[PDB]
């Protein structure tokens, strides 16, 4: 509550150079995000808490109950600081330092360990990360791979004529109509 | 999010939104349905192969100059030069002011793999030719291959025999001159940034839409609570929250239309990489404005650029027939 | 082998089950969505009339008869969208039933993931399944090429076929089977010089 | 206005402005759906051409 400008959020230190008479600082959404303390000319910046949601990466509940959460684009050296509920919540706030925390371009995946060799992938994680439930079973995150780089002996005299074949029969499935409804 | 856009940094609003319930839960499902298809497109446009090829260190392509399209190892990335200008021409504080939950999720694929997929195709279409979209690719040198693509027009192979030297060098000049035409102006790439301009100004309209009073006394939730009775406060705040939720449905119902037309360009570009670069196409004025030879794909920010190497006849003469 | 792949998993028929799932789950939300009060005093409607006077009972029922009136138009709007790609897949289906089955398709990778042979429709709930009988090449062998020849001091090039040799003679083969044949005047024509 | 005073006619007239505004948003939406169908048929003619 600064001069009747109510709200909610944490306060930080700002380097903005307010004019002698200006006091509030707005943004595109016409939301106050920079106020000057009435007590002294110090400039404060108002920021929200840690946000962005959490995208848990779990196999089916038919299989084990192991998880590996994801934080959307947060440098999570600050998630332990933002967490004061470790005693209150079991197996949730403890994830601030769980398995070997890994850092991607889309925030830090927590609860899994990077592996070197590249396979096909199952669960799209983001920014170049997939996972699967393997090894003693745990969560392993890696980088995708269409396959081993097949080197072709390109040459100005080389060609390849197949000498056999196969007649595959694949099934393409197409919808043609939905259910007729009436209200 | 359901609440980060309406009941952010407040608690008296989060309780009120819960009774509504199934509305914004449908919102999250709509924008999650769009997101998944945004990967079913790029996985289909480029990744119609099962082996990431790569050209050998030898770079003598049939006598035709190809350095422009094939990535140069000396560059930090295996990215072709044209993609440098292509990524340069396209333009993108644009996210730090989106504290309202509009968190642009990054694509699953990254720009290098998309380049890695893209370079596979030119690795494919040049080394393997028109038979690498049908399973096991077969190496094809680039010089004598023309005797078959030309053969799919009506001209005998003798065009590339009786007129090899003049035909061979002519294909060289046109390829190089295109780089200059790419550097001509911004009108050529008008069909890419229009997408990023359309899909970024919409976000800006959504964010500034929060400032609307929607018939309420105050545009901020915290102020309306502190100057009127609690029993009558229910209808006042409920007026505003419906306005925002109605305004949120307008934004999503525009993306459903937008996602339904990029799906067309995601299903026609999946043909020119399946009927056109993988075989001399015959849909007239679809690949080549004229009799067709082949194509050469490239990449771009949220789109694809093709270089359809067409074939247009030159000057003519008249005669007498029977 | 087809029947095993059909019973291999539950995702084989995932592109029809989605339609019935996405057009029966839509109903369930539409039924549930009328439990919301929309800011009124109660979800049920007879109690509103039996508890407040007609002078100001119309204020609240107005807020409720507009919430449902817009909770219902949204279902229609999402239904116009869902009928636009089915109309855009009954046109591709009425096309693979128009060229795959009514003839053979010259498109590359349209009626078959590779060179195409035939097609078959099998009627399915709210859809169709195409047993796209397809050709796919198998193992290969290595050869060296020379797209020319000159024997009688002048060019003489074949009617149709490439000049590939294994080490003994240059042979003629088509583009997806190793099928050689010796040089003969029948498939050979003279065309210009050989320089 | 000529019958009911300004003090409460705002909410009374607000019930009528929202009636028309909801109708425009319906009319324009049906155009966006329709305009795609013509665009679909504007390319099944640009091909037969
Ligand atoms: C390359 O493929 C040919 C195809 O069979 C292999 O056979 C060699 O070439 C011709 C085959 O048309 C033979 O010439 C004739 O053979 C018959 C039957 O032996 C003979 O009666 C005739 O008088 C005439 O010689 C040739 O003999 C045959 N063998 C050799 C050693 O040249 C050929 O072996 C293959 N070359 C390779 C794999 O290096
Ligand atoms: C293509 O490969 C198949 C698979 O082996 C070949 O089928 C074999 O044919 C021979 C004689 O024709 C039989 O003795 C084998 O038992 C067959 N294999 C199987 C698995 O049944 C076929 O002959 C090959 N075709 C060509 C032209 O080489
Ligand atoms: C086709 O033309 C290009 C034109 O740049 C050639 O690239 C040049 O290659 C020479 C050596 O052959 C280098 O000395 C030049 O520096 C290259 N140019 C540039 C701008 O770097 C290319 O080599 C030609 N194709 C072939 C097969 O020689
Ligand atoms: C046979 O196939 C091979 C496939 O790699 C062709 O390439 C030769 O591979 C061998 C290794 O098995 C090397 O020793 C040769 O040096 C490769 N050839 C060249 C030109 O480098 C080979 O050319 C094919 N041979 C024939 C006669 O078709
Ligand atoms: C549950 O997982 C097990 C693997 O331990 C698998 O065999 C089983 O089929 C799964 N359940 C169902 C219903 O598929
Ligand atoms: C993330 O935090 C680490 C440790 O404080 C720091 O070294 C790194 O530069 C940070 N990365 C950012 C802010 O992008
Ligand atoms: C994994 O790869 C890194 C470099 O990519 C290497 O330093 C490390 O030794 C590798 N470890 C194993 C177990 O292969
Ligand atoms: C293929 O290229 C190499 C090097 O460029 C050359 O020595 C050889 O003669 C070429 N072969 C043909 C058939 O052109």
């Amino acid at each position: 509550n600064f001069n009747g400008l109510k709200g909610t959020g944490v306060l930080t230190e700002s380097n903005k150079k307010f004019l002698p008479f200006q006091q509030f600082g707005r943004d595109i959404a016409d939301t106050t995000d920079a106020v000057r303390d009435p007590q002294t000319l110090e400039i404060l910046d108002i920021t929200p808490c840690s946000f962005g949601g959490v995208s848990v990466i779990t196999p089916g509940t038919n299989t084990s109950n192991q998880v590996a959460v994801l934080y959307q684009g947060v440098n999570c050296t600050e998630v332990p600081v933002a967490i004061h509920a470790d005693q209150l919540t079991p197996t949730w706030r403890v994830y601030s330092t769980g398995s070997n925390v890994f850092q991607t371009r889309a925030g830090c995946l927590i609860g899994a360990e990077y592996v070197n060799n590249s396979y096909e992938c199952d669960i799209p994680i983001g920014a170049g990360i997939c996972a699967s439930y393997q090894t003693s079973q745990s969560i392993i995150a890696y980088t995708m791979s269409l396959g081993a780089e097949n080197s072709v002996a390109y040459s100005n005299n080389s060609i390849a004529i197949p000498t056999n074949f196969t007649i595959s029969v694949t099934t393409e499935i197409l919808p043609v109509s939905m259910t007729k409804t009436s209200v | 999010d359901c609440t980060m856009y309406i009941c952010g940094d407040s608690t008296e609003c989060s309780n009120l939104l819960l009774q509504y319930g199934s509305f914004c839960t449908q919102l999250k499902r709509a924008l999650t349905g769009i997101a998944v298809e945004q990967d079913k497109n790029t996985q289909e446009v480029f990744a119609q192969v099962k082996q990431i090829y790569k050209t050998p260190p030898i770079k003598y392509f049939g006598g035709f100059n190809f350095s422009q399209i094939l990535p140069d190892p000396s560059k930090p990335s295996k990215r072709s030069f044209i993609e440098d200008l292509l990524f340069n021409k396209v333009t993108l504080l644009i996210c730090a002011q989106k504290f309202k939950g509009l968190t642009v999720l990054p694509p699953l694929l990254t720009d290098e793999m998309i380049a890695q997929y893209t370079s596979a195709l030119l690795a494919g279409t040049i080394t393997s030719g028109w038979t690498f979209g049908a399973g096991a690719a077969l190496q094809i040198p680039f010089a004598m291959q023309m005797a078959y693509r030309f053969n799919g027009i009506g001209v005998t192979q003798n065009v590339l025999y009786e007129n090899q030297k003049l035909i061979a060098n002519q294909f060289n000049s046109a390829i190089g001159k295109i780089q200059d035409s790419l550097s001509s102006t911004a009108s050529a790439l008008g069909k890419l940034q229009d997408v990023v301009n359309h899909n970024a100004q919409a976000l800006n309209t959504l964010v500034k839409q929060l400032s609307s009073k929607f018939g309420a006394i105050s545009s901020v939730l915290n102020d309306i609570f502190s100057r009127l009775d609690k029993v009558e406060a229910e209808v006042q705040i409920d007026r505003l929250i419906t306005g925002r939720l109605q305004s949120l449905q307008t934004y999503v119902t525009q993306q459903l239309i937008r996602a339904a037309e990029i799906r067309a360009s995601a299903n026609l570009a999946a043909t020119k990489m399946s009927e056109c670069v993988l075989g001399q196409s015959k849909r007239v004025d679809f690949c080549g404005k004229g009799y067709h030879l082949m194509s050469f794909p490239q990449s771009a920010p949220h789109g694809v650029v093709f270089l359809h190497v067409t074939y247009v006849p030159a000057q003519e003469k008249n005669f007498t027939t029977a | 082998k087809i029947q095993d792949s059909l019973s291999s998993t539950a995702s084989a028929l995932g592109k029809l089950q989605d339609v019935v799932n996405h057009n029966a789950q839509a109903l369930n939300t539409l039924v549930k969505q009328l439990s919301s009060k929309f800011g009124a005093i109660s979800s049920v409607l007879n109690d509103i009339f039996s508890r407040l006077d007609k002078v100001e009972a119309e204020v609240q029922i107005d807020r409720l008869i507009t919430g449902r009136l817009q909770s219902l138009q949204t279902y229609v709007t999402q239904q116009l969208i869902r009928a636009a790609e089915i109309r855009a897949s009954a046109n591709l289906a009425a096309t693979k039933m128009s060229e795959c089955v009514l003839g053979q398709s010259k498109r590359v990778d349209f009626c078959g993931k590779g060179y195409h042979l035939m097609s078959f429709p099998q009627s399915a709930p709210h859809g169709v399944v195409f047993l796209h009988v397809t050709y796919v090449p198998a193992q290969e062998k290595n050869f060296t090429t020379a797209p020319a020849i000159c024997h009688d001091g002048k060019a003489h090039f074949p009617r149709e076929g490439v000049f590939v040799s294994n080490g003994t003679h240059w042979f003629v083969t088509q583009r997806n089977f190793y099928e050689p044949q010796i040089i003969t005047t029948d498939n050979t024509f003279v065309s210009g010089n050989c320089d």
